[PDB]
């Protein structure tokens, strides 16, 4: 059977990279040509079309945040799982300044307005999320690993639920 | 669905949005039953056709046997009208 | 596929188990053990099974009777000489086994050998004492007090076995109750308790030789042997259903499942004790470190899925085995409306045996099959039950070591081709009690050990 | 929409005591499916300018197109056959005595389907085609300008086969949508069994219902075949292959078999709207059976005397429609329209107490 | 409950219950349920062999009057008066609903109103014979009827799975087989029909064409040129074979014609569609006048503003004298 000689092929090729290194974090040299185009194509790229053009971008998103009164992190949609996750762990002072702020940009965004130029000084990118986008990746990556790690089969379309993965009752099409 | 005492549910576990119509055809046994069977691969599958065939024809003709005189009153109406047309033909046409 | 040996320095370092036989045929199994007390009882082949029709339910009417009194001692000078040794009498009569035993000190192993020996061989079976356990015996009878398991485990049997002995119950029907005597409980024990089919087990502070010294002295009258056992055919496995559906005794039912198994000594047995541990069991009341909506078992993670309550208030797998047959299933109890979430989980969940099983859950439920078997040779009356049931099971007691051996080479495609060819496609009985509307007909039940996909 | 069909088809519970007779409805669901999906795959090759040529040409030059044009033809006759017997099982077990609103969804497709028989067997386009739209459109003359409108022109034309074959093409699509509303309200409202009460012995249908249910069909296909490849019965007046001429009529004027029943109801009445008025009342008198019965039953499973009367009065009436209009013939079937409405009169009526 | 309807009116012609009971009137009644006798224990009538033994109904064929179809029930849904006939219990008629409550007849004389009324609950009076008619059955399967244990095979038999999935697999055969049929049957029509594939193909009788001639076949919707070469014609293509690469469309002359005696070409200019004249331009060849494309005797452009060659239909010989076009 070919199927058992590539389970044994794939058993043994994992079994020689455990505890290997991931490429991030071995010291790394840049080879004598990577060196040269650093040396001349990323400072004249830099200078003439990246550095302006992406200043112009976050010069501009800083304005676009300040005008509706945001921070930066205000921005992340709830859609996004992690952002879900890390939103359900935040505490209370600053969930409430958060929605309020998120509000008052809706309404300002709404009816066409902009933030009064007194109440703008202030630095958007303050990154207030980090500690709980981070907890929440950390027990995300938990569940994956130690919940799911193979393909599971179940009952299908039982219990509103289709039965390929979804937690939620009636969240697909052909689960109406 | 059938009544409200009979689909009246004793759990409290929620009814499946697949089986909706299933349990709106409860009903609620009083005094309990025993029900018994056995797999259709361990039994004889054409016999039972060949053991009630003699009391299924039997009870069958006998009930129909009810529209012995209906019918036959009806057929009597179709011949009279079949020969009352023929007479009427000739009598008009015929010489 | 295969990951290596299991088997330890520590599984090596125990007792051995002694076994020889007397002369009369009386096999003596003892293994010493650094204890300060014992068990010696006497597990002899006899059960319900072995009854007739009309007499069904004298075994168990012996059992209750022996410890009341013998022609040397009676039922007061008996208890009163138990108690001062310290000791306790305990027994149990079963489809295919029973078991006569002692649990005492160390200075009354020998003591409690001549007080079962009397017992067994020269029982006292007053009229007055069968009359009144008569009375108790009825009240057991009656399914008002018994408990819907007990009730389910006896019609598992009657609805499997409907062609052999084996489908009848211990306890019996009221008829024979009514009508037993002392004549039938002597005929029981002459044709019955004869030294070819009984063991004698001492686990404890004990000397082999010393033990089969007092065995012969006091086992020299027994019965050598009786007439050999009429051969008969595999018990036949008649899949049906038998369904109490009872709406007046509140929201649970309770539903048992059963498939063919296997014997004793067939080659899958192993098999099928790990088949077993891998459908595990679940109960809401008591979930364990990790909750059913994490679980590891495959069966329990999707039930306490469904419709965000959990399909299931308690289940366990069930693997009996008998000399020449066994039943494997599962039994449930769960709300009404559950039903047919539940059966239909647990059915899929054995179906998955024969497709996708992953080498994850086998190894896992190999480590709580070998902690479940482990930790019940911890005390001396586990050991005497593993030492008892094993030799009439066996003929010889299955070392640690041994069953580790043989357990190491079962994998995922053992058990996938174990399920194949006895799981799969395979004819199903069911057997209920309580508000059993959701439970569907035996064919739409039987479809699901199979499936459309792969 | 497969815990929809899941709720519907697989966990569906129907008793286990009905007969065969409670298969009729499958079978009207799976040929009314065949029959739009032949009609469609028709029109591919079918000539609207001339229906009598388009025949012509989808039998001899397209591959396989006589099984087309002879599927379309007599699957009709039996979406009529087994829906009358779908009828005639309604009113023999009374089922409408309380699932009405069932036997309402039932009546609208058959006022449809009426519809839909009639204008497809115009665009055939033969002399019956044409001479039998032609006396029926008369009826509606005394609605002034009504005619021109409907027709498009003065006599019927290719203008008035234009119109009528989008009718044709797209009413049976809306007749799909009522069987929904049907089998919606048979689900929530349970069906009848052989006997009167409910009990508590319903079985799952796919497992069951639904083996039972492809028998029935499968036997009715093996008597469908034969008729589709040999013909063993006249269900297609031979009439209707002649060439239109709109100035001779031809020797006699009837629709389809399945029309008998209404044709003979107008040619036996002497007045025209008398004739157009029974025909309204025969399928409208029989929405209203039960509803001025007043005791607690249902009048099920006596002998149902009236009811065979009322069987054979249909096909008494349909056999009169096949014969010309003799005269004696016009007498007779009289007796029987008035012996018709007595049997009406009958289930109409409540009992008084002795 | 769903839209429901009950038919409670007060009629024109129809007395109500309480006026006229369609029922046996006579009950018998207790001072407690617990007081009627059990029917499980109580004897019933004697059994009979013969269908003319059994015992006479208590029902009354004629209960109910007038025209309509013919019934027998006992109840009806109509409206009672607020003074109702008042019941005689002495004699056993039914004492329920509001003849109880809107009447007397539940007094007593001495008894306590509260113990009297009690009396007349509805669950105190039964049927006379309740207990001796009801039938109290043991089994949905009564004894000489056919069960599973008649039915159930020698357990010596043989598997009967094997054969029941080949049933089933034989109705999946069969009803695949049809689907194949009619699915290949309705994509078939669509190919081009009988009369179609016919005109699809015309046959060329070389018969009675004269060298130099051009006769015009439509084949196709399009202008077939079939025209018989002249040695002369010939020739002329054979010398412009060897100044091949100086034509703005190089292609020689035998990869051209199957036959050097037979040009069949699409007479179709390739510049816009034109159909060239015969024996006209500066090649004797073909002249398409809309623009002024000039071919030679073989076909190829050489002048004009076409872009490329007449192209050759697919068309072989099926003898001598014969070609088929298609
Ligand atoms: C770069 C580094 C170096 C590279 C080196 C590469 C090394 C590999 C190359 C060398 C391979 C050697 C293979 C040795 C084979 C050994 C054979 C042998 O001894 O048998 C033991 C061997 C295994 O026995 P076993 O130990 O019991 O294990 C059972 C399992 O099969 C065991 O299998 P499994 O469990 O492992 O599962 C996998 C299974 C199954 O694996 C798969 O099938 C893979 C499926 C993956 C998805 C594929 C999707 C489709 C993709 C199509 C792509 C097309 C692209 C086209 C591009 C065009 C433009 C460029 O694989 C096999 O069955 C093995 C195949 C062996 C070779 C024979 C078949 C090859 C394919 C032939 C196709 C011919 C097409 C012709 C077309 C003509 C057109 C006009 O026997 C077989 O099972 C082999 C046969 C398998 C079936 C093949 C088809 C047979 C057809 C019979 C027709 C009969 C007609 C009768 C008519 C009667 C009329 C009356
Ligand atoms: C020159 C000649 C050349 C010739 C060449 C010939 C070549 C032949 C090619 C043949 C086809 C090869 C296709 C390969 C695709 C590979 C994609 C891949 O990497 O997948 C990894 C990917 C895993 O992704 P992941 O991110 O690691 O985890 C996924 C989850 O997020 C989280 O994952 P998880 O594992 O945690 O979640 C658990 C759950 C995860 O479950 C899923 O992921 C299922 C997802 C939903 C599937 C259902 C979608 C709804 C229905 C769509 C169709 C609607 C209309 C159908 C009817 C129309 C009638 C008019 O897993 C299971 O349940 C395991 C068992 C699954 C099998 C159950 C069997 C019963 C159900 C049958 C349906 C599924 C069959 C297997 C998939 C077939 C793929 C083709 O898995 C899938 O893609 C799952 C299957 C979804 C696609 C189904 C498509 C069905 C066919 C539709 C028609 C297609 C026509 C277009 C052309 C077709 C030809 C190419
Ligand atoms: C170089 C050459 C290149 C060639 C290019 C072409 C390549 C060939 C292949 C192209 C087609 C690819 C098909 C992909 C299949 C994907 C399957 C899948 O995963 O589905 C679930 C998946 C959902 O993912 P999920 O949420 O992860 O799944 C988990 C849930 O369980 C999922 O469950 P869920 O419920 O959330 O989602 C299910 C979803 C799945 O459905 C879809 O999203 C649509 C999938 C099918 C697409 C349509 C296929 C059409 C092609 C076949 C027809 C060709 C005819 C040709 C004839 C020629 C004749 C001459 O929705 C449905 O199932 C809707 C079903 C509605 C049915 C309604 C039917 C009517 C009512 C019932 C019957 C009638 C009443 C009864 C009457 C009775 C009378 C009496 O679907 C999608 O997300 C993808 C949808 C498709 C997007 C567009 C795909 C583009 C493909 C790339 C190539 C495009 C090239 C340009 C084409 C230009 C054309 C003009
Ligand atoms: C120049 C000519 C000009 C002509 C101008 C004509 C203008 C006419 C204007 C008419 C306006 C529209 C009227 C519509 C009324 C709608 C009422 C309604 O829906 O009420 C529901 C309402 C619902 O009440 P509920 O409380 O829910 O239920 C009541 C319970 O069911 C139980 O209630 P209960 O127990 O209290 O009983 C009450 C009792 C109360 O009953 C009565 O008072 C009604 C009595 C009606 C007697 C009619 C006898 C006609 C005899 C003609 C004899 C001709 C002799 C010629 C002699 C020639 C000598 C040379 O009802 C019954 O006993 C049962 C009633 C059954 C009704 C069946 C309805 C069938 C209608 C269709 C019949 C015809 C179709 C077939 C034939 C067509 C072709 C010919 O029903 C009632 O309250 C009962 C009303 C029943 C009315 C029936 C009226 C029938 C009239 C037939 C006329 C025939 C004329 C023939 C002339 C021949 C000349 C030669
Ligand atoms: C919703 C309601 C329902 C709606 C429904 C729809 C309604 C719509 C409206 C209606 C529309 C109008 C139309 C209605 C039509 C209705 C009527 C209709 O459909 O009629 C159709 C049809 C009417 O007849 P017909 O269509 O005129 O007949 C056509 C012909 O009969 C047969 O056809 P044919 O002649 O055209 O074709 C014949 C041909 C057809 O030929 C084929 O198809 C065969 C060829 C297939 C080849 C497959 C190859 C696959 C593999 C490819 C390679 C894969 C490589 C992959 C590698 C991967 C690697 C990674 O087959 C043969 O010639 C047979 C021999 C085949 C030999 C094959 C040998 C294979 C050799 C392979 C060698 C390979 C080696 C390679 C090695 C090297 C490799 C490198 O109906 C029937 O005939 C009914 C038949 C029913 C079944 C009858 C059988 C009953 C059996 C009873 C058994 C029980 C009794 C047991 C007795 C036991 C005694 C003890
Ligand atoms: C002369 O010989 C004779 C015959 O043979 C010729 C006979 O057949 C007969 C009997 C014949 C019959 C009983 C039937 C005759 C049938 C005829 C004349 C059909 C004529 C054509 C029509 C009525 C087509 C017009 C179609 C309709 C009005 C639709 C019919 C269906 C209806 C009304 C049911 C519910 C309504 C609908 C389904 C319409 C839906 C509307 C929409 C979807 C519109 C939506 C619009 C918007 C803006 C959203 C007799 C008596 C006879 O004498
Ligand atoms: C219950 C549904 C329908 C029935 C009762 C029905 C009935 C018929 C009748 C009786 C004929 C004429 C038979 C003959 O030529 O003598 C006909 C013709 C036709 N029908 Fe239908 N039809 C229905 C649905 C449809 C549908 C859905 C379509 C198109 C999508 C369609 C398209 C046609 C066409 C094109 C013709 C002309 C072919 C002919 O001469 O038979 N029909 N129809
Ligand atoms: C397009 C035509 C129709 C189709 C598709 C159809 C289909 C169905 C089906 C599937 C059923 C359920 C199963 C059955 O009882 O056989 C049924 C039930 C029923 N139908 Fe129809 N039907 C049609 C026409 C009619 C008509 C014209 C009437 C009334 C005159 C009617 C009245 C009923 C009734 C009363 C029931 C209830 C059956 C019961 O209670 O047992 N149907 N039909």
């Amino acid at each position: 059977s070919f199927h058992r000689a590539f389970a044994r092929v794939v058993c043994n090729y994992n079994k020689s990279i455990e505890g290997s290194v991931p490429w991030y974090q071995v010291k790394r040299e840049k080879s004598p040509f990577q060196q040269v185009w650093d040396e001349v194509f990323t400072p004249i790229w830099f200078k003439l079309v990246k550095g302006p053009y992406e200043r112009w971008e976050y010069n501009a998103l800083v304005a676009r945040y300040r005008g509706m009164g945001i921070m930066a992190d205000d921005a992340m949609n709830d859609k996004d799982m992690i952002v879900e996750r890390a939103l359900d762990i935040i505490p209370e002072d600053i969930r409430i300044q958060r929605y309020r702020r998120m509000m008052r940009g809706a309404v300002l965004a709404g009816r066409k307005l902009h933030l009064p130029l007194e109440l703008q000084n202030y630095d958007p990118m303050v990154p207030y999320m980090a500690p709980y986008i981070e907890e929440a990746k950390f027990q995300m990556q938990e569940e994956q690993e130690l919940l799911a790690y193979h393909p599971w089969d179940r009952r299908l379309y039982t219990a509103g639920v289709s039965g390929f993965g979804e937690t939620s009752m009636h969240s697909t099409f052909l689960t109406m | 669905p059938n009544t409200k005492r009979d689909i009246r549910r004793l759990g409290s576990y929620p009814v499946p949005p697949e089986s909706k119509n299933f349990w709106r055809g409860r009903f609620q046994v009083p005094g309990g039953q025993i029900q018994q069977g056995v797999s259709p691969m361990q039994q004889k599958i054409f016999f039972q056709w060949w053991w009630n065939l003699p009391t299924r024809y039997f009870w069958r003709f006998t009930k129909w046997s009810d529209f012995l005189i209906p019918s036959l009153m009806w057929y009597t109406g179709f011949l009279m009208c079949k020969n009352d047309v023929e007479e009427g033909t000739r009598s008009r046409y015929w010489y | 596929y295969y990951w290596g040996s299991t088997v330890t320095t520590e599984m090596h370092n125990v007792s051995p188990t002694q076994v020889t036989r007397l002369p009369n045929g009386m096999r003596v199994a003892t293994q010493f053990s650094y204890t300060d007390s014992a068990t010696v009882g006497l597990w002899i082949d006899a059960g319900a099974r072995y009854e007739t029709k009309e007499s069904n339910g004298t075994a168990h009417f012996l059992e209750r009777v022996l410890y009341l009194g013998t022609k040397n001692r009676s039922r007061d000078q008996l208890e009163t000489e138990v108690e001062n040794l310290g000791a306790n009498l305990n027994s149990y009569t079963g489809r295919e086994q029973t078991a006569f035993y002692a649990k005492t000190t160390k200075d009354g192993i020998l003591p409690c050998i001549d007080i079962l020996a009397d017992c067994i061989l020269n029982p006292k079976l007053d009229g007055d004492e069968i009359e009144k356990e008569r009375v108790r015996i009825t009240q057991d009878l009656q399914a008002v007090n018994q408990s819907y398991e007990e009730l389910l485990y006896d019609k598992v049997h009657t609805a499997c076995y409907r062609d052999c002995s084996l489908g009848q119950t211990v306890i019996g029907p009221e008829e024979n109750v009514a009508t037993i005597k002392r004549d039938h409980m002597v005929n029981y024990l002459y044709n019955n308790f004869t030294a070819d089919r009984m063991v004698l087990v001492a686990v404890g502070p004990v000397d082999h030789a010393q033990i089969v010294k007092e065995a012969e002295k006091k086992f020299a009258n027994i019965r050598p042997t009786a007439g050999p056992r009429m051969l008969e055919e595999k018990p036949y496995f008649c899949a049906s259903e038998l369904v109490y559906r009872n709406d007046d005794m509140g929201p649970t039912a309770h539903i048992a499942i059963a498939y063919e198994g296997v014997p004793w000594r067939s080659p899958d047995y192993i098999t099928f004790m790990l088949m077993n541990a891998i459908i595990g069991s679940y109960d809401k009341k008591n979930e364990g470190l990790v909750p059913g909506l994490q679980s590891a078992n495959r069966i329990t993670q999707t039930g306490a899925t469904r419709m965000d309550v959990g399909c299931f208030d308690y289940y366990t797998g069930f693997n009996i085995a008998y000399k020449d047959t066994g039943l494997f299933g599962f039994y449930i109890a769960t709300d009404e409306v559950a039903v047919e979430h539940a059966v239909g989980d647990l059915m899929f969940g054995v179906t998955s045996f024969s497709y996708s099983l992953t080498e994850e859950e086998v190894m896992k439920a190999k480590r709580e099959l070998k902690t479940n078997f482990f930790s019940g040779l911890d005390n001396t009356t586990g050991v005497a039950e593993d030492i008892g049931r094993q030799i009439l099971a066996y003929g010889r007691r299955l070392s640690p070591a041994e069953f580790v051996e043989r357990l190491d080479q079962i994998d995922s495609q053992e058990v996938q081709r174990v399920a194949w060819n006895r799981l799969h496609d395979a004819e199903i009985t069911m057997t209920g009690v309580g508000p059993l509307h959701g439970l569907l007909q035996l064919w739409d039940l039987r479809r699901q050990t199979w499936w459309w996909r792969y | 929409f497969i815990l929809i069909i899941k709720d519907n088809i697989i966990l569906y519970n129907i008793n286990d005591s009905i007969n065969y007779l409670w298969n009729i409805g499958y079978i009207i669901m799976v040929v009314m499916i065949v029959q739009v999906i032949t009609g469609i795959i028709i029109n591919l090759y079918m000539n609207i300018n001339n229906g009598y040529k388009g025949i012509i040409y989808i039998i001899k030059e397209i591959y396989y197109g006589y099984i087309l044009r002879y599927i379309h033809n007599n699957n009709s006759t039996l979406i009529y056959v087994v829906v009358y017997l779908h009828i005639i099982r309604n009113l023999y077990y009374k089922t409408y005595y309380y699932n009405i609103l069932i036997w309402y969804s039932g009546m609208i497709m058959l006022y449809q389907l009426i519809i839909i028989g009639f204008i497809g067997y115009i665009l055939g386009w033969g002399q019956l085609s044409y001479w039998g739209i032609t006396v029926i459109i008369n009826l509606i003359s005394g609605i002034p300008y009504l005619i021109l409108l409907i027709s498009g022109n003065y006599y019927i034309t290719i203008v008035t086969i234009k119109r009528l074959y989008i009718v044709h093409f797209i009413l049976p699509i809306i007749l799909i949508y009522v069987e929904i509303i049907h089998v919606y309200y048979i689900h929530y409202l349970i069906n009848n069994n052989i006997v009167e009460y409910n009990v508590n012995n319903k079985i799952i249908f796919n497992n069951y219902i639904l083996v039972k249910d492809n028998n029935g069909i499968i036997f009715i296909l093996n008597i469908f075949i034969l008729e589709l490849n040999n013909n063993i019965f006249i269900i297609a007046d031979n009439d209707n292959l002649i060439e239109i001429n709109i100035l001779v009529t031809p020797i006699h004027i009837i629709p389809e078999w399945y029309y008998l029943y209404w044709y003979s109801i107008l040619k036996l009445l002497p007045n025209k709207y008398s004739g157009l008025y029974i025909v309204v009342n025969s399928i409208s008198i029989i929405n209203i059976l039960s509803e001025y019965k007043i005791v607690i039953s249902e009048y099920k499973n006596y002998k149902n005397i009236i009811w065979y009367n009322q069987i054979i009065q249909y096909i008494s009436m349909i056999y009169i429609g096949i014969q010309l209009p003799i005269i004696e013939y016009i007498n007779y079937g009289r007796y029987i329209i008035i012996f018709n409405i007595l049997l009406l009169i009958m289930y109409l009526y409540p009992k008084k107490k002795k | 409950h769903r839209p429901t309807t009950v038919k409670m009116i007060d009629s024109w012609r129809t007395e109500p219950s309480s006026e006229k009971p369609m029922w046996y009137n006579r009950f018998d009644q207790v001072d407690h349920i617990s007081q009627h006798p059990d029917p499980e224990k109580t004897e019933k009538y004697p059994p009979v062999d013969d269908t003319r033994k059994l015992m006479k109904t208590r029902g009354d064929p004629h209960i109910m009057r007038g025209w309509g179809e013919y019934v027998y029930c006992h109840y009806e849904h109509l409206r009672e008066p607020v003074f109702p006939r008042k019941p005689d219990v002495a004699k056993g008629e039914l004492a329920a609903g509001a003849n109880v409550t809107r009447t007397d007849v539940w007094k007593r004389e001495g008894e306590p109103a509260i113990q009297s009324i009690a009396r007349f609950n509805p669950d105190n009076f039964r049927p006379v014979g309740y207990a001796e008619n009801i039938p109290c059955p043991d089994t949905c399967v009564p004894e000489g009827h056919l069960d599973f244990r008649h039915t159930r095979l020698p357990t010596w038999h043989a598997d009967r799975r094997p054969f029941h999935y080949f049933a089933t697999g034989m109705f999946g055969l069969i009803g695949l087989a049809f689907l194949r049929g009619t699915v290949v049957k309705v994509v078939h029509g669509l190919w081009p029909a009988r009369d179609a594939i016919a005109a699809g193909v015309i046959e060329v009788d070389l018969r009675g064409i004269q060298p130099g001639q051009n006769f015009v076949v439509k084949w196709r919707g399009k202008p077939v040129f079939v025209r018989r070469r002249t040695q002369a014609m010939i020739d002329a293509a054979t010398a412009d074979d060897a100044i091949v690469n100086s034509l703005r469309d190089p292609e020689r002359d035998k990869d051209r014609v199957k036959k050097p005696e037979w040009l069949v070409m699409l007479g179709v200019c390739t510049h816009l569609g034109c159909v060239p004249y015969p024996d006209q331009g500066l090649y004797g060849g073909y002249f398409c006048p809309c623009h002024g494309s000039h071919y030679d005797h073989s076909g190829r452009i050489r002048l004009g503003p076409a872009p490329l060659n007449m192209e050759i239909p697919t068309y072989e010989f099926t003898d001598d004298d014969t070609i088929i076009l298609g």
